[PDB]
RNA sequence: AGAGUGUAGCUUAAAAGCACCCAACUUACACUUAGGAGAUUCAAUUGACGCUCUGA
C-alpha cells in the first residue's frame, strides 16, 4: 500500500500549476515530482 | 517437563519499488490533476507562452516549444529501469530480486529424521541467550553471507508450539535493511515468497498461520 | 392565555412554548417530532415507517428532510396545531437540510412562532 | 449543600485535566516523546502522508502533541512534517512502525527521532 | 457532618485516573445526547419531574427498496436534490400501517381517554372517514383533532369506512 | 526560532486571470460523483483491510507473549524492555527504477 | 471427534443506535456540513451451515 498518500491535489489555493517531472538524484531512481516549467527528467550531477 | 527449547525468525524485504495503482485510483489521480489545474493560479511557464506567442502575433501583425521539445526527446533519451525483473525470472526463487513492489520472506527447508518440512528459518536457544540475541545469531548463521537487517523489539510475533520431549516455538520478525548476500546460488533452499507461496510451501497449522503476522498489504 | 414555563435563561433550549418541533437526525433516519412542554409526542414523522421510507432514494439526505417536512407538517394541519417553535443550534439553523425542513414546514401551512401569552 | 446526600453533585474540576524522558520502569515501558521528520519534494505527498499518520494515530487512541512542520531550504526544495507522539507498548512498538513502514508512498523518509 | 448519597452518585464509573486515555465529548450535540438521556432516567434526587409531570414485510420491503433505489433517476434526482415525494401514497399507507398509534398519541394527548373512558386506552385499528357537506362541491373532512366551525358541522356528516355489526357515537 | 515557510509568495495576486472559465456538463458531474461514491467505497474497503490486519497481528503478538509467559517466566520480562537502536530509526520511501 | 456457539465493528437494539469511509473548512486534528456502504447462516422452538477451544 505504497498509493494511498499519493493521490493527492494541492490543499492550497494560492498556488500555481505544477508538472509530474520525473526526478533521479544519481542513482538512476526515478520519481515522480511536480515542478515549475513541465521537465520531463532530472540528474542531480 | 523437558522443553525442546526453539527460537525463529520471520525475515522482511521492503519493497524498492512502489505498487502499481488500481485503476480506479487511475480516474481519481487524473480527477484530482484535472481539478488541481483548474485551482492553479498563473504558472510562469505558461506566462513564458501563453502571452508570449500573442506578442509574437502583435509582432507579425504589425521558445517555450523547444523547452518542451528538448525535455521529450531528453525523456526518450534516459531508458527506465524497469520494475518488472519478476516475470522473465520467473523461477529465480532464491534471488533477491524476484519481486520488486512486494514484501519478500525468506523460507528454508530442513530434513529431519522424524518430519521432513520446509521451515520459516529457526534456530536453538539456551536460556543464558537473549531471545533478540537468538534472532540476531540466527541471521548472519544459516544464509551464509554478509546481509545487513534490522529488528524492532524484543517482542515476538507468532507462536506455535507442537510436540511428538516438550517443545515450543518461537517467531520473531526482522527486516532487511541492504544485503551482501554473496553467492546467491547457495546449496540452501531459501526461497523468496510474496505471500501467496506461503499458504503453499507451508501445509500444516504451525506453518498455514503465519501470514496472520506476515504484512500482508 | 395558558402558561409558558418562562424561566430556564442559563440552560438551552428555552422550556418557553406550547408545541416543539424537535428534529432527531440520525446516522440512518431523519426523525420530526412535535411536542407539548410536558414531553408527550403530539404529531411525529420518521423514516423509520414504512408509508414514507418506500418512496424515497435515501432516508438521510436534504430530499429526506423535505419530505419529512412535507409529510410532518399535513400531519399537524390536522392535528388541530398550527404553530411550533423550532430552536436550532446555531450550526443546524444554517445547515441546509433544516432551511428546506423549515421551507416545506411553512408552505405546508404551519407558522414556526408561537402567539404570544395573553396576560 | 454539604450535609445532604445530593453535596458534590455539581462538581466538574476533577473530570477535566486542567493543567519529558520515558517511562519504562519495571513491567510497564512507553517511549519518551518522539519526533517523526517528513522530508520530500512535494508539498502534496508529505502534507497528505503527514494526514494519514496523524488519523492512523488518532484511530489507535496515542497522544500526539504537535503536528508542525519545519521551514523549508534553498537546494529544488526539501519540505518537512514533523508530527510529535508519546507512549508505545512492546507490541505496539512493532505493529505502529509496520504499518508507517508499509504505507510510504514515493520516495519520503522516515525518523524515529527523539526531542532535542 | 456529611451524610452518604442514598443511591449512585452521577459521574461515578466515569471515573477514572487517566482521563487523557479516555476518549472524550468532541462536540457540543454529543454532550446534549447524552445530557438527555440522563435527564430521563428515573433519579433518586429531587428532580424538576417530581414536580411537573413478518419475513415477507422484511423480505418483500427489501427488494421493494432495493429496486426503489436501483433506478437512475431517483439517484440523479436526490443528489440534485429536486426529487420529492407524493404526500397521498404517504397518507393512504399511513392510513393503513401505523396511523392507529398516531391516533392514540392524538387521543391520549388530547385526553379523550383520561375523560371518555377514564383511561382504559385502546387503539383506532379501523381507518375511519367522516366529513362534513360543505355546500354541494366541497367538504370539511374531520381528522383527529381539528377546527370545524358549527355552520359546517350544521348538517350530519357523511361516515365513510372500509370494513364489515356497527354502532357509531359522537 | 519560529521562522516558517506557509507564508504565501507575493507575486500570486495580480494576474490572477488566466481561468476564470470554470464550466462543465451534466454526465461530467455525474461520473465525478460516481468517482467519489465508489472511492468512498474503495477506501473504506482499504481501513477495513488494515484494521483487520492490525486486529490480528495485535491478538497474534498478545497471543505470543502469554504463550511465552506462560512458557519462560524470566524471557517475558525482558520480552517488553526497549532497544536504544530505536533513536535515529530512518527508512526511505520506495522508488521506480532500482538503480 | 467432542464442546461452545451465531444480528454489519459493539450491543441483557428489536431490521435500531453508536461505531466506519470519502468530499468540503482546517498545516493537520477536532467540530460542523454534504454524501456512502452496510447485516439477524439455510430449513423446518429444532436440525443441519460458518467460527473458536479441547483432542489424534
Amino acid at each position: 500500500d505504497s498509493s494511498r498518500a499519493s493521490l493527492t491535489r494541492v490543499h492550497r489555493q494560492a498556488y500555481a500549476r505544477l508538472y509530474p517531472v520525473l526526478l533521479v538524484k544519481q542513482d538512476g531512481s526515478t520519481i515522480h515530482i511536480r515542478y515549475r516549467e513541465p521537465r520531463r527528467m532530472l540528474a542531480m550531477p | 517437563s523437558p522443553w525442546r527449547l526453539l527460537g525463529a525468525l520471520c525475515l522482511q524485504r521492503p519493497p524498492v519499488v512502489s505498487k502499481p495503482l488500481t485503476p480506479l485510483q487511475e480516474e481519481m489521480a487524473s480527477l484530482l490533476q484535472q481539478i488541481e489545474i483548474e485551482r492553479s493560479l498563473y504558472s510562469d511557464h505558461e506566462l513564458r507562452a501563453l502571452d508570449e506567442n500573442q506578442r509574437l502575433a502583435k509582432k507579425k501583425a504589425d521558445l517555450a516549444q523547444d523547452l518542451e521539445d528538448m525535455w521529450e526527446q531528453k525523456f526518450l533519451q534516459f531508458k527506465l529501469g524497469a520494475r518488472i525483473t519478476e516475470a522473465d525470472e520467473k523461477n529465480d526463487r532464491t534471488s533477491l530480486n524476484r519481486k520488486l513492489d512486494r514484501n519478500l520472506v525468506l523460507l528454508v527447508r530442513e530434513k529431519f529424521g522424524d518430519q521432513d518440512v520446509w521451515i520459516l528459518p529457526q534456530a536453538e536457544w539456551q536460556p543464558g541467550e537473549t531471545l533478540r540475541g537468538t534472532a540476531e545469531r540466527t541471521l548472519a548463521t544459516l544464509s551464509e553471507n554478509n546481509m545487513e537487517a534490522k529488528f524492532l523489539g524484543n517482542a515476538p510475533c507468532g507462536h506455535y508450539t507442537f510436540k511428538f520431549l516438550g517443545a515450543k516455538v518461537f517467531f520473531f520478525k526482522a527486516l532487511l535493511l541492504t544485503g551482501d548476500f554473496s553467492q546467491a546460488g547457495n546449496k540452501g533452499h531459501h526461497v523468496w515468497v510474496t505471500k501467496d507461496e506461503l499458504g503453499d510451501y507451508l501445509k500444516p497449522k504451525y506453518l498455514a498461520q503465519v501470514r496472520r503476522f506476515v504484512s500482508d498489504l | 392565555v395558558a402558561r409558558k414555563e418562562r424561566g430556564w435563561r442559563t440552560v438551552f433550549p428555552s422550556r418557553e412554548f406550547w408545541h416543539r418541533l424537535r428534529v432527531i437526525r440520525t446516522q440512518h433516519h431523519v426523525e420530526a417530532l412535535v411536542e407539548h412542554q410536558n414531553g408527550k409526542v403530539v404529531v411525529s414523522a420518521s423514516t423509520r415507517e414504512w408509508a414514507i421510507k418506500k418512496h424515497l432514494y435515501s432516508t438521510r439526505n436534504v430530499v429526506a428532510c423535505e419530505s419529512i417536512g412535507r409529510v410532518l407538517a399535513q400531519r399537524c394541519l390536522e392535528a388541530g396545531i398550527n404553530f411550533m417553535v423550532y430552536q436550532p443550534t446555531p450550526w443546524e439553523a444554517a445547515s441546509d437540510s433544516m432551511k428546506r425542513l423549515q421551507s416545506a414546514m411553512t408552505e405546508g401551512g404551519v407558522v414556526l412562532r408561537e402567539p404570544q401569552r395573553i396576560y | 449543600y454539604k450535609t445532604k446526600p445530593t453535596h458534590g453533585i455539581g462538581k466538574y474540576k476533577h473530570l477535566i485535566k486542567a493543567e519529558v524522558r520515558a517511562i519504562n520502569l519495571g513491567t510497564d515501558y512507553e517511549y519518551g516523546v518522539l519526533n517523526i521528520h517528513l522530508t520530500a519534494y512535494d508539498m502534496t505527498l508529505a502534507e497528505s502522508y503527514a494526514q494519514y499518520v496523524h488519523n492512523l494515530c488518532n484511530s489507535l487512541s496515542i497522544k500526539v502533541e504537535e503536528s508542525y512542520a519545519m521551514p523549508t531550504k534553498t537546494i529544488l526544495t526539501t519540505h518537512e512534517r514533523v508530527v510529535q507522539i508519546s507512549g508505545l507498548s512492546a507490541t505496539f512498538a512493532e505493529i505502529f512502525l509496520e504499518i508507517i513502514q508499509s504505507s510510504l508512498p514515493e520516495g519520503v523518509r522516515l525518523s524515529v527521532k527523539e526531542h532535542t | 457532618r456529611r451524610t452518604p448519597p442514598l443511591g449512585p452518585m452521577p459521574n461515578s464509573d466515569i471515573d477514572l485516573s487517566n482521563l487523557e486515555r479516555l476518549e472524550k465529548y468532541r462536540s457540543f450535540d454529543r454532550y446534549r445526547r447524552r445530557a438527555e438521556q440522563e435527564a430521563q432516567a428515573p433519579h433518586w434526587w429531587r428532580t424538576y419531574r417530581e414536580y411537573f409531570g413478518r419475513t415477507q414485510q422484511l423480505l418483500e420491503r427489501k427488494q421493494a427498496i432495493q429496486e426503489l433505489r436501483a433506478n437512475v433517476e431517483e439517484e440523479r434526482a436526490a443528489r440534485l436534490r429536486t426529487a420529492s415525494v407524493p404526500l397521498d401514497a404517504v397518507r393512504a399507507e399511513w392510513e393503513r400501517t401505523c396511523g392507529p398509534y398516531h391516533k392514540q398519541r392524538l387521543a391520549e394527548y388530547y385526553g379523550l381517554y383520561r375523560d371518555l373512558f377514564h383511561g382504559a386506552t385502546f387503539v383506532p385499528r379501523v381507518p375511519l372517514h367522516v366529513a362534513y357537506a360543505v355546500g354541494e362541491d366541497d367538504l370539511m373532512p374531520v381528522y383527529c383533532g381539528n377546527e370545524v366551525t358549527p355552520t359546517e358541522a350544521a348538517q350530519a356528516p357523511e361516515v365513510t369506512y372500509e370494513a364489515e355489526l356497527w354502532t357509531l357515537l359522537l | 526560532i519560529p521562522i516558517e515557510d506557509f507564508i504565501t509568495p507575493l507575486k500570486f495576486l495580480d494576474k490572477a486571470r488566466e481561468r476564470p472559465q470554470v464550466e462543465l456538463t451534466f454526465e461530467e458531474t455525474e461520473r465525478r460523483a460516481l468517482l467519489l461514491k465508489k472511492w468512498s467505497l474503495y477506501k473504506q474497503q482499504e481501513r477495513k483491510m488494515e484494521r483487520d490486519t492490525i486486529r490480528a497481528m495485535l491478538e497474534a503478538q498478545q497471543e505470543a507473549l502469554e504463550e511465552l509467559q506462560l512458557e519462560s517466566p524470566k524471557l517475558h520480562a525482558e520480552a517488553i524492555k526497549r532497544d536504544p537502536n530505536l533513536f535515529p530509526f530512518e527508512k526511505e520511501g520506495p522508488h521506480y527504477t532500482p538503480p
